[PDB]
Protein backbone atom coordinates (compact mmCIF):
# COMPACT_ATOMS: atom_id res chain seq x y z
CA UNK A 1 0.00 0.00 0.00
CA UNK A 2 0.80 3.96 -0.90
CA UNK A 3 0.45 6.19 2.80
CA UNK A 4 1.73 9.25 3.49
CA UNK A 5 5.44 9.54 5.58
CA UNK A 6 4.48 11.20 8.83
CA UNK A 7 8.39 11.86 9.94
CA UNK A 8 8.93 11.55 13.62
CA UNK A 9 9.46 15.31 14.87
CA UNK A 10 13.15 15.87 16.50
CA UNK A 11 12.87 14.08 20.10
CA UNK A 12 13.33 17.25 22.47
CA UNK A 13 13.23 16.24 26.13
CA UNK A 14 10.24 14.54 27.87
CA UNK A 15 8.94 16.81 30.43
CA UNK A 16 6.18 15.37 32.32
CA UNK A 17 3.62 18.00 32.46
CA UNK A 18 -0.18 16.57 32.66
CA UNK A 19 -1.30 19.93 30.76
CA UNK A 20 -0.28 18.65 27.61
CA UNK A 21 -2.70 15.52 27.82
CA UNK A 22 -5.17 18.22 27.74
CA UNK A 23 -4.21 20.06 24.92
CA UNK A 24 -4.17 16.54 22.77
CA UNK A 25 -7.65 15.72 24.13
CA UNK A 26 -8.87 19.20 23.19
CA UNK A 27 -7.47 18.34 19.77
CA UNK A 28 -8.40 15.11 19.25
CA UNK A 29 -12.08 16.13 19.87
CA UNK A 30 -11.97 18.69 17.29
CA UNK A 31 -10.39 16.22 14.85
CA UNK A 32 -13.14 13.54 15.41
CA UNK A 33 -15.59 16.35 14.87
CA UNK A 34 -13.62 17.28 11.66
CA UNK A 35 -13.26 14.09 10.53
CA UNK A 36 -17.09 13.73 9.63
CA UNK A 37 -15.83 16.37 6.91
CA UNK A 38 -12.36 15.78 5.63
CA UNK A 39 -12.93 12.52 4.71
CA UNK A 40 -11.57 13.67 1.11
CA UNK A 41 -8.02 14.95 2.43
CA UNK A 42 -4.93 13.12 2.10
CA UNK A 43 -4.36 13.15 5.78
CA UNK A 44 -8.02 10.40 5.50
CA UNK A 45 -6.71 7.49 3.27
CA UNK A 46 -8.48 4.46 3.72
CA UNK A 47 -6.90 0.79 3.09
CA UNK A 48 -7.53 0.29 -0.32
CA UNK A 49 -8.17 -2.96 -1.72
CA UNK A 50 -5.77 -4.71 -4.67
CA UNK A 51 -6.04 -2.03 -7.52
CA UNK A 52 -8.60 0.28 -5.72
CA UNK A 53 -7.21 3.79 -6.72
CA UNK A 54 -9.26 6.17 -4.18
CA UNK A 55 -8.91 10.03 -5.24
CA UNK A 56 -7.94 12.27 -2.46
CA UNK A 57 -7.87 16.25 -2.39
CA UNK A 58 -5.00 17.87 -1.17
CA UNK A 59 -3.03 21.42 -1.71
CA UNK A 60 -0.43 22.25 -4.51
CA UNK A 61 2.59 24.23 -3.69
CA UNK A 62 5.00 22.35 -1.88
CA UNK A 63 6.81 18.98 -1.41
CA UNK A 64 5.42 15.55 0.09
CA UNK A 65 6.99 12.09 1.61
CA UNK A 66 5.53 9.00 0.78
CA UNK A 67 5.99 5.21 2.11
CA UNK A 68 5.19 2.10 -0.10
CA UNK A 69 4.36 -0.15 3.16
CA UNK A 70 4.42 -4.14 1.99
CA UNK A 71 2.27 -7.21 3.85
CA UNK A 72 2.53 -10.51 3.85
CA UNK A 73 -0.71 -11.89 2.42
CA UNK A 74 -2.02 -12.90 6.09
CA UNK A 75 -1.82 -8.79 6.12
CA UNK A 76 0.99 -8.40 8.35
CA UNK A 77 3.30 -5.67 7.91
CA UNK A 78 6.87 -6.71 7.62
CA UNK A 79 9.22 -6.36 10.00
CA UNK A 80 12.66 -5.57 7.57
CA UNK A 81 11.71 -5.85 4.02
CA UNK A 82 15.07 -3.74 2.83
CA UNK A 83 16.03 -6.40 0.28
CA UNK A 84 13.05 -5.65 -1.83
CA UNK A 85 13.21 -3.08 -5.42
CA UNK A 86 10.47 -0.51 -5.85
CA UNK A 87 9.21 1.72 -8.53
CA UNK A 88 8.36 5.31 -8.16
CA UNK A 89 6.01 6.91 -10.68
CA UNK A 90 3.40 9.44 -11.63
CA UNK A 91 0.87 9.46 -14.72
CA UNK A 92 2.57 13.59 -14.98
CA UNK A 93 5.77 15.05 -14.11
CA UNK A 94 4.75 18.42 -14.64
CA UNK A 95 1.66 18.18 -11.89
CA UNK A 96 3.35 16.09 -9.68
CA UNK A 97 7.11 14.45 -9.48
CA UNK A 98 9.31 12.51 -7.41
CA UNK A 99 12.28 14.09 -6.22
CA UNK A 100 16.14 12.66 -6.78
CA UNK A 101 16.67 11.80 -3.50
CA UNK A 102 19.64 9.38 -3.00
CA UNK A 103 18.17 6.01 -2.65
CA UNK A 104 15.64 6.24 -6.10
CA UNK A 105 14.74 2.25 -5.46
CA UNK A 106 13.71 2.85 -1.64
CA UNK A 107 10.36 2.01 0.15
CA UNK A 108 10.52 5.80 0.67
CA UNK A 109 10.67 8.81 -1.63
CA UNK A 110 9.79 12.64 -1.59
CA UNK A 111 7.08 14.42 -4.41
CA UNK A 112 6.99 17.61 -5.43
CA UNK A 113 3.92 19.20 -6.51
CA UNK A 114 2.89 22.05 -9.00
CA UNK A 115 1.49 25.68 -7.73
CA UNK A 116 -1.80 24.44 -10.20
CA UNK A 117 -4.97 23.28 -9.80
CA UNK A 118 -5.77 19.90 -11.13
CA UNK A 119 -5.15 15.93 -11.16
CA UNK A 120 -2.62 13.73 -11.19
CA UNK A 121 -1.98 9.95 -10.56
CA UNK A 122 0.69 8.75 -8.24
CA UNK A 123 2.25 4.76 -7.99
CA UNK A 124 4.60 2.48 -6.46
CA UNK A 125 5.40 -0.63 -7.96
CA UNK A 126 8.06 -3.83 -6.42
CA UNK A 127 10.15 -5.12 -9.40
CA UNK A 128 11.97 -7.84 -7.62
CA UNK A 129 14.24 -8.71 -5.09
CA UNK A 130 17.92 -6.99 -5.16
CA UNK A 131 19.91 -9.71 -7.05
CA UNK A 132 23.25 -8.19 -5.37
CA UNK A 133 22.37 -8.48 -1.89
CA UNK A 134 21.03 -11.90 -2.30
CA UNK A 135 24.42 -12.93 -4.29
CA UNK A 136 26.11 -11.56 -1.34
CA UNK A 137 24.13 -13.62 1.30
CA UNK A 138 24.76 -16.40 -1.17
CA UNK A 139 21.15 -16.72 -1.47
CA UNK A 140 19.11 -17.83 -5.27
CA UNK A 141 16.67 -15.54 -6.49
CA UNK A 142 12.25 -16.75 -6.15
CA UNK A 143 10.53 -14.95 -8.86
CA UNK A 144 8.02 -12.65 -7.13
CA UNK A 145 4.39 -12.02 -8.57
CA UNK A 146 5.11 -8.28 -8.78
CA UNK A 147 1.44 -7.98 -10.78
CA UNK A 148 -0.10 -8.32 -7.09
CA UNK A 149 2.72 -5.49 -5.58
CA UNK A 150 1.26 -2.31 -7.11
CA UNK A 151 -0.44 0.72 -5.15
CA UNK A 152 -2.21 3.91 -6.56
CA UNK A 153 -3.49 6.92 -5.42
CA UNK A 154 -5.14 9.72 -7.97
CA UNK A 155 -4.29 13.30 -6.72
CA UNK A 156 -6.70 16.24 -7.14
CA UNK A 157 -4.76 19.58 -6.83
CA UNK A 158 -6.27 22.22 -5.00
CA UNK A 159 -10.45 33.95 -0.97
CA UNK A 160 -13.58 35.82 0.90
CA UNK A 161 -15.63 37.91 -1.95
CA UNK A 162 -16.30 40.84 -2.22
CA UNK A 163 -12.98 42.22 -0.35
CA UNK A 164 -14.36 45.52 -0.45
CA UNK A 165 -17.66 46.95 -0.10
CA UNK A 166 -19.41 49.88 0.88
CA UNK A 167 -22.51 49.53 3.10
CA UNK A 168 -25.72 52.39 3.44
CA UNK A 169 -26.23 52.19 6.61
CA UNK A 170 -30.16 50.41 6.66
CA UNK A 171 -31.27 47.66 8.57
CA UNK A 172 -32.88 46.23 5.31
CA UNK A 173 -29.10 46.87 3.23
CA UNK A 174 -26.82 43.16 4.12
CA UNK A 175 -24.04 42.25 2.24
CA UNK A 176 -23.44 38.52 1.22
CA UNK A 177 -19.96 37.68 1.40
CA UNK A 178 -18.63 34.44 0.49
CA UNK A 179 -15.68 31.94 0.27
CA UNK A 180 -13.91 31.21 -3.39
CA UNK A 181 -11.39 28.49 -2.71
CA UNK A 182 -10.99 25.83 -0.07
CA UNK A 183 -12.84 22.73 1.24
CA UNK A 184 -16.55 23.98 1.23
CA UNK A 185 -16.34 23.82 5.42
CA UNK A 186 -15.96 27.48 6.70
CA UNK A 187 -15.92 29.55 9.54
CA UNK A 188 -16.60 33.33 9.69
CA UNK A 189 -14.73 35.57 12.29
CA UNK A 190 -15.23 39.92 12.08
CA UNK A 191 -13.51 42.57 14.08
CA UNK A 192 -16.40 44.06 15.71
CA UNK A 193 -20.17 42.98 16.29
CA UNK A 194 -21.03 46.83 17.04
CA UNK A 195 -20.50 47.62 13.04
CA UNK A 196 -22.37 44.87 11.88
CA UNK A 197 -23.52 41.89 13.20
CA UNK A 198 -22.92 38.44 10.92
CA UNK A 199 -25.24 35.65 10.51
CA UNK A 200 -24.32 32.00 8.71
CA UNK A 201 -25.10 28.42 8.55
CA UNK A 202 -23.18 24.87 9.14
CA UNK A 203 -21.55 23.91 6.04
CA UNK A 204 -22.53 27.71 3.96
CA UNK A 205 -20.01 28.92 1.13
CA UNK A 206 -20.89 32.42 2.76
CA UNK A 207 -22.09 34.81 5.34
CA UNK A 208 -24.52 37.47 5.81
CA UNK A 209 -23.72 40.98 6.81
CA UNK A 210 -25.96 43.27 9.00
CA UNK A 211 -25.43 47.06 10.03
CA UNK A 212 -25.46 47.81 13.60
CA UNK A 213 -23.29 51.09 13.79
CA UNK A 214 -20.89 53.20 11.31
CA UNK A 215 -17.12 52.04 10.54
CA UNK A 216 -14.67 49.43 9.58
CA UNK A 217 -16.30 45.91 9.64
CA UNK A 218 -13.13 43.11 8.87
CA UNK A 219 -14.86 39.85 8.27
CA UNK A 220 -12.35 36.69 8.43
CA UNK A 221 -12.38 32.98 7.03
CA UNK A 222 -10.67 29.72 8.48
CA UNK A 223 -11.04 26.25 6.26
CA UNK A 224 -11.95 23.86 8.85
CA UNK A 225 -10.53 20.62 6.24
CA UNK A 226 -7.21 22.86 5.12
CA UNK A 227 -6.60 25.82 7.96
CA UNK A 228 -4.82 28.76 7.74
CA UNK A 229 -1.60 29.67 6.08
CA UNK A 230 -0.52 31.61 9.43
CA UNK A 231 2.47 29.59 10.08
CA UNK A 232 4.03 31.70 12.30
CA UNK A 233 7.13 29.11 13.67
CA UNK A 234 8.51 29.01 10.36
CA UNK A 235 7.93 32.73 9.62
CA UNK A 236 10.39 33.31 12.55
CA UNK A 237 13.30 30.77 11.35
CA UNK A 238 13.25 32.54 7.57
CA UNK A 239 12.81 36.07 8.77
CA UNK A 240 16.67 36.18 9.13
CA UNK A 241 17.43 36.01 5.40
CA UNK A 242 14.14 37.23 4.01
CA UNK B 1 -14.89 -16.06 39.52
CA UNK B 2 -17.86 -13.90 39.15
CA UNK B 3 -19.82 -15.68 36.19
CA UNK B 4 -21.21 -19.09 37.85
CA UNK B 5 -21.82 -21.64 35.03
CA UNK B 6 -24.29 -23.91 35.58
CA UNK B 7 -25.44 -27.94 33.70
CA UNK B 8 -27.59 -30.46 34.32
CA UNK B 9 -27.02 -34.48 34.48
CA UNK B 10 -29.71 -36.83 34.57
CA UNK B 11 -29.82 -40.49 35.92
CA UNK B 12 -31.88 -43.26 33.83
CA UNK B 13 -32.88 -46.42 35.70
CA UNK B 14 -32.90 -48.05 38.91
CA UNK B 15 -36.17 -47.42 42.22
CA UNK B 16 -36.79 -43.80 40.38
CA UNK B 17 -35.72 -41.74 43.87
CA UNK B 18 -32.44 -40.49 44.00
CA UNK B 19 -29.55 -39.06 46.61
CA UNK B 20 -26.82 -37.00 45.46
CA UNK B 21 -23.48 -35.71 46.59
CA UNK B 22 -20.24 -34.35 45.72
CA UNK B 23 -16.80 -35.32 46.31
CA UNK B 24 -15.86 -31.48 46.91
CA UNK B 25 -18.51 -28.92 46.99
CA UNK B 26 -16.12 -25.94 46.95
CA UNK B 27 -15.17 -26.80 43.31
CA UNK B 28 -18.97 -27.57 42.34
CA UNK B 29 -22.26 -28.14 44.21
CA UNK B 30 -25.50 -30.32 43.01
CA UNK B 31 -29.24 -30.32 43.86
CA UNK B 32 -31.65 -32.44 44.43
CA UNK B 33 -32.88 -32.81 40.85
CA UNK B 34 -29.32 -33.02 39.49
CA UNK B 35 -28.67 -29.46 38.44
CA UNK B 36 -24.89 -28.36 38.99
CA UNK B 37 -23.29 -25.46 39.75
CA UNK B 38 -19.61 -24.11 39.75
CA UNK B 39 -18.38 -22.56 43.07
CA UNK B 40 -14.92 -20.26 44.13
CA UNK B 41 -12.18 -22.89 42.75
CA UNK B 42 -11.10 -24.57 39.31
CA UNK B 43 -9.68 -27.78 39.23
CA UNK B 44 -11.26 -31.75 39.30
CA UNK B 45 -14.53 -32.76 41.36
CA UNK B 46 -17.09 -35.91 40.88
CA UNK B 47 -20.95 -35.93 41.28
CA UNK B 48 -22.33 -39.65 42.87
CA UNK B 49 -26.51 -40.48 42.27
CA UNK B 50 -27.39 -43.09 44.86
CA UNK B 51 -31.03 -45.62 44.84
CA UNK B 52 -32.98 -44.59 48.17
CA UNK B 53 -34.42 -48.30 48.02
CA UNK B 54 -30.99 -50.04 48.63
CA UNK B 55 -27.64 -47.58 48.38
CA UNK B 56 -25.82 -50.60 46.49
CA UNK B 57 -27.40 -49.20 42.69
CA UNK B 58 -25.16 -45.97 41.87
CA UNK B 59 -23.33 -43.79 39.41
CA UNK B 60 -21.06 -41.32 39.30
CA UNK B 61 -20.13 -38.23 36.45
CA UNK B 62 -16.52 -36.27 36.66
CA UNK B 63 -17.20 -32.52 36.46
CA UNK B 64 -14.18 -30.26 35.49
CA UNK B 65 -13.48 -26.27 35.58
CA UNK B 66 -10.93 -24.88 33.76
CA UNK B 67 -10.21 -20.97 29.84
CA UNK B 68 -7.54 -19.96 27.06
CA UNK B 69 -9.03 -17.96 24.18
CA UNK B 70 -12.25 -16.45 22.56
CA UNK B 71 -13.50 -16.38 18.85
CA UNK B 72 -15.79 -15.01 16.70
CA UNK B 73 -18.00 -17.74 15.65
CA UNK B 74 -18.66 -18.46 11.76
CA UNK B 75 -21.02 -17.05 10.05
CA UNK B 76 -21.98 -14.81 6.76
CA UNK B 77 -20.00 -11.53 6.27
CA UNK B 78 -21.53 -10.42 2.83
CA UNK B 79 -24.67 -8.49 3.43
CA UNK B 80 -26.63 -5.73 1.64
CA UNK B 81 -27.11 -1.64 3.19
CA UNK B 82 -30.34 -1.73 4.83
CA UNK B 83 -29.85 -5.21 6.62
CA UNK B 84 -28.62 -6.76 10.16
CA UNK B 85 -25.86 -9.19 10.00
CA UNK B 86 -25.35 -11.46 13.24
CA UNK B 87 -22.08 -11.86 14.73
CA UNK B 88 -21.57 -14.04 18.07
CA UNK B 89 -18.84 -15.39 20.15
CA UNK B 90 -16.89 -18.90 21.24
CA UNK B 91 -14.47 -20.04 23.84
CA UNK B 92 -11.84 -22.39 23.53
CA UNK B 93 -8.77 -24.11 26.07
CA UNK B 94 -5.88 -25.56 24.52
CA UNK B 95 -6.28 -28.39 26.82
CA UNK B 96 -9.34 -29.40 24.86
CA UNK B 97 -9.14 -32.06 21.63
CA UNK B 98 -9.68 -29.96 18.07
CA UNK B 99 -13.51 -30.13 17.12
CA UNK B 100 -14.29 -30.14 21.15
CA UNK B 101 -15.93 -27.10 23.23
CA UNK B 102 -16.86 -26.44 26.58
CA UNK B 103 -20.44 -27.69 27.06
CA UNK B 104 -22.14 -24.52 28.02
CA UNK B 105 -21.07 -20.58 27.83
CA UNK B 106 -22.52 -17.87 29.80
CA UNK B 107 -20.10 -14.43 29.67
CA UNK B 108 -22.60 -12.50 27.70
CA UNK B 109 -20.86 -8.76 28.94
CA UNK B 110 -18.03 -8.93 26.19
CA UNK B 111 -16.65 -5.81 24.79
CA UNK B 112 -17.76 -5.66 21.70
CA UNK B 113 -16.82 -2.72 19.38
CA UNK B 114 -17.29 -1.43 15.58
CA UNK B 115 -13.50 -0.28 14.57
CA UNK B 116 -12.76 2.43 12.19
CA UNK B 117 -9.82 1.50 9.52
CA UNK B 118 -8.22 5.19 9.57
CA UNK B 119 -7.93 5.91 13.15
CA UNK B 120 -4.56 5.91 13.22
CA UNK B 121 -2.88 8.99 15.18
CA UNK B 122 -5.56 11.18 17.25
CA UNK B 123 -5.25 10.38 21.12
CA UNK B 124 -8.55 12.34 21.24
CA UNK B 125 -11.51 12.90 22.80
CA UNK B 126 -13.68 13.96 20.00
CA UNK B 127 -16.98 13.17 19.20
CA UNK B 128 -16.57 11.69 15.64
CA UNK B 129 -19.63 11.88 13.05
CA UNK B 130 -21.36 8.47 12.88
CA UNK B 131 -22.19 9.12 9.24
CA UNK B 132 -19.30 7.79 7.47
CA UNK B 133 -18.98 4.18 9.03
CA UNK B 134 -20.84 1.46 6.66
CA UNK B 135 -21.80 -0.50 10.00
CA UNK B 136 -23.25 0.41 13.38
CA UNK B 137 -23.39 -2.22 16.53
CA UNK B 138 -26.93 -2.28 17.77
CA UNK B 139 -28.03 -1.88 21.45
CA UNK B 140 -29.24 -4.90 23.75
CA UNK B 141 -33.14 -5.23 24.26
CA UNK B 142 -33.73 -5.15 27.76
CA UNK B 143 -36.98 -7.35 26.94
CA UNK B 144 -37.67 -11.38 28.66
CA UNK B 145 -33.77 -13.33 28.67
CA UNK B 146 -33.45 -15.03 25.05
CA UNK B 147 -33.19 -18.34 24.95
CA UNK B 148 -29.33 -18.79 22.97
CA UNK B 149 -29.29 -20.11 19.32
CA UNK B 150 -26.81 -22.31 20.62
CA UNK B 151 -25.61 -23.11 23.96
CA UNK B 152 -21.51 -22.66 23.69
CA UNK B 153 -22.54 -19.28 22.69
CA UNK B 154 -20.43 -16.45 24.76
CA UNK B 155 -22.45 -13.65 23.30
CA UNK B 156 -24.28 -12.76 20.10
CA UNK B 157 -24.63 -8.90 18.43
CA UNK B 158 -26.56 -7.86 15.56
CA UNK B 159 -24.77 -4.89 13.50
CA UNK B 160 -26.88 -2.48 11.00
CA UNK B 161 -25.41 -1.78 7.22
CA UNK B 162 -26.11 1.84 6.98
CA UNK B 163 -23.63 2.28 4.22
CA UNK B 164 -21.72 0.61 1.38
CA UNK B 165 -18.40 -0.42 1.93
CA UNK B 166 -16.49 -2.08 5.32
CA UNK B 167 -15.94 -1.75 8.98
CA UNK B 168 -13.71 -4.46 11.04
CA UNK B 169 -15.69 -5.71 14.15
CA UNK B 170 -13.82 -6.30 17.71
CA UNK B 171 -14.28 -8.21 20.94
CA UNK B 172 -12.14 -8.40 24.11
CA UNK B 173 -12.83 -9.88 27.86
CA UNK B 174 -9.71 -10.57 30.58
CA UNK B 175 -7.22 -10.19 27.82
CA UNK B 176 -8.78 -12.54 25.33
CA UNK B 177 -9.74 -10.98 22.02
CA UNK B 178 -11.16 -11.21 18.67
CA UNK B 179 -11.53 -9.44 15.83
CA UNK B 180 -13.81 -9.82 11.83
CA UNK B 181 -14.14 -7.57 8.88
CA UNK B 182 -17.54 -7.34 7.47
CA UNK B 183 -19.17 -6.02 3.72
CA UNK B 184 -22.04 -3.55 2.61
CA UNK B 185 -23.33 -4.09 -0.53
CA UNK B 186 -27.25 -4.62 -4.85
CA UNK B 187 -27.72 -6.74 -7.83
CA UNK B 188 -29.67 -5.33 -11.11
CA UNK B 189 -29.80 -4.83 -14.74
CA UNK B 190 -30.22 -2.40 -17.09
CA UNK B 191 -32.63 -4.16 -19.38
CA UNK B 192 -36.68 -5.03 -18.03
CA UNK B 193 -38.59 -6.93 -20.36
CA UNK B 194 -36.00 -8.51 -23.47
CA UNK B 195 -38.46 -7.86 -26.50
CA UNK B 196 -37.17 -8.39 -30.03
CA UNK B 197 -38.09 -9.58 -33.83
CA UNK B 198 -36.83 -12.88 -35.32
CA UNK B 199 -33.23 -12.88 -35.64
CA UNK B 200 -33.07 -9.12 -33.23
CA UNK B 201 -29.86 -8.91 -30.74
CA UNK B 202 -29.68 -6.80 -27.89
CA UNK B 203 -26.65 -6.24 -25.52
CA UNK B 204 -28.06 -6.21 -21.91
CA UNK B 205 -25.39 -4.56 -18.75
CA UNK B 206 -25.47 -5.33 -15.01
CA UNK B 207 -24.30 -3.50 -11.74
CA UNK B 208 -24.13 -4.62 -8.10
CA UNK B 209 -23.42 -8.44 -6.95
CA UNK B 210 -20.46 -9.59 -5.06
CA UNK B 211 -16.32 -8.85 -5.21
CA UNK B 212 -14.38 -11.83 -6.15
CA UNK B 213 -13.56 -13.05 -2.51
CA UNK B 214 -10.45 -11.20 -1.65
CA UNK B 215 -8.08 -13.66 -0.82
CA UNK B 216 -8.38 -16.04 -3.48
CA UNK B 217 -11.07 -14.21 -6.22
CA UNK B 218 -10.71 -17.57 -8.22
CA UNK B 219 -13.70 -18.85 -5.83
CA UNK B 220 -16.02 -15.89 -7.74
CA UNK B 221 -18.40 -16.22 -10.71
CA UNK B 222 -21.02 -14.77 -12.80
CA UNK B 223 -23.69 -16.89 -14.69
CA UNK B 224 -25.98 -16.71 -17.21
CA UNK B 225 -28.38 -19.26 -18.38
CA UNK B 226 -32.41 -19.49 -19.18
CA UNK B 227 -34.89 -21.36 -17.42
CA UNK B 228 -35.14 -24.16 -20.14
CA UNK B 229 -33.14 -27.34 -20.22
CA UNK B 230 -32.91 -27.07 -24.03
CA UNK B 231 -31.86 -22.92 -24.65
CA UNK B 232 -29.76 -23.86 -28.10
CA UNK B 233 -32.79 -24.27 -30.68
CA UNK B 234 -35.09 -20.54 -29.38
CA UNK B 235 -32.44 -17.56 -28.39
CA UNK B 236 -28.22 -17.71 -28.03
CA UNK B 237 -26.66 -16.31 -24.75
CA UNK B 238 -23.16 -14.87 -25.52
CA UNK B 239 -21.06 -13.19 -21.93
CA UNK B 240 -19.42 -10.10 -22.83
CA UNK B 241 -16.49 -8.32 -21.43
CA UNK B 242 -16.99 -7.00 -17.53
CA UNK B 243 -20.91 -7.02 -16.70
CA UNK B 244 -22.03 -7.52 -20.38
CA UNK B 245 -23.84 -10.00 -22.23
CA UNK B 246 -25.51 -10.76 -25.75
CA UNK B 247 -29.16 -12.20 -26.15
CA UNK B 248 -29.72 -13.22 -30.02
CA UNK B 249 -32.97 -14.30 -31.58
CA UNK B 250 -33.09 -18.01 -32.92
CA UNK B 251 -36.90 -18.77 -32.31
CA UNK B 252 -40.14 -17.99 -31.63
CA UNK B 253 -41.46 -17.91 -27.50
CA UNK B 254 -44.04 -19.85 -26.76
CA UNK B 255 -46.67 -17.51 -24.38
CA UNK B 256 -47.32 -20.79 -22.71
CA UNK B 257 -43.92 -21.03 -21.61
CA UNK B 258 -42.53 -17.40 -20.31
CA UNK B 259 -38.79 -17.21 -20.75
CA UNK B 260 -36.90 -15.72 -18.29
CA UNK B 261 -32.72 -15.13 -18.11
CA UNK B 262 -30.86 -15.32 -14.49
CA UNK B 263 -27.72 -13.48 -13.89
CA UNK B 264 -26.65 -15.12 -10.83
CA UNK B 265 -23.46 -13.31 -9.32
CA UNK B 266 -21.66 -14.06 -6.30
CA UNK B 267 -18.71 -15.98 -4.50
CA UNK B 268 -18.27 -19.96 -4.03
CA UNK B 269 -17.53 -21.73 -1.11
CA UNK B 270 -14.07 -21.77 0.69
CA UNK B 271 -11.71 -22.12 3.76
CA UNK B 272 -11.70 -17.96 3.53
CA UNK B 273 -15.62 -17.25 2.88
CA UNK B 274 -17.31 -20.39 4.43
CA UNK B 275 -20.96 -18.36 4.34
CA UNK B 276 -20.91 -16.66 0.71
CA UNK B 277 -22.95 -14.07 -0.75
CA UNK B 278 -24.37 -15.30 -4.38
CA UNK B 279 -27.88 -13.16 -5.09
CA UNK B 280 -29.34 -13.93 -8.75
CA UNK B 281 -32.01 -11.23 -10.58
CA UNK B 282 -34.69 -13.01 -13.38
CA UNK B 283 -34.66 -10.79 -16.69
CA UNK B 284 -38.18 -11.83 -19.38
CA UNK B 285 -37.46 -12.55 -22.83
CA UNK B 286 -39.60 -12.50 -26.17
CA UNK B 287 -39.33 -13.43 -29.66
CA UNK B 288 -42.58 -12.07 -31.96
CA UNK B 289 -47.73 -3.08 -36.78
CA UNK B 290 -46.18 0.56 -37.37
Amino acid sequence: QLQVANLPKDHQIQDSSHHQQIQQQEQQQQQQQQQSTCQDTIFSIKKQKQGEIGTYKIRNDRDIPFIAQVFDDNGKPFTNYSSLVFDWKSSDQTQAKWLRDYNQNDHLSTLSLSKEQGKVIITVSILGYDQELLRQNKIRSSDLDTSKLVSSLELHLLVLFPDYYTMYLNDKNHLKIEAIGGSKNFAFTSNNSKIASLSYQPNSDFVTVIPNQQGYLKVEVRDICLGSDNNKDQQQQYQQKQ
Amino acid sequence: PNHRQYSMIRPIGGSGEYNWYTNNSAIVTVDPTGAITSQTSSGQTEVIVVDKKNPHNRDKVLVIVLPDEIIITPSQVEVQVGQTLKLSTQLLSKQLSKGVHFDSCNLDDLEWRVDDSNANNDNNGGGGSNQERSFSLLPLQKTNTPKKEQPDLCSTREFLAIKEGSNVISVSYMGMRAKILIFAYPLKSDQSEILLTLGSTLNVFFSGGPEPWHLERKSHFQSIVSNLTNEQNVLSIVPGNGNSFRVTCLTHTNPSKPIGIELTIGNKVTTTNPYPASPSITIPYSCRSI
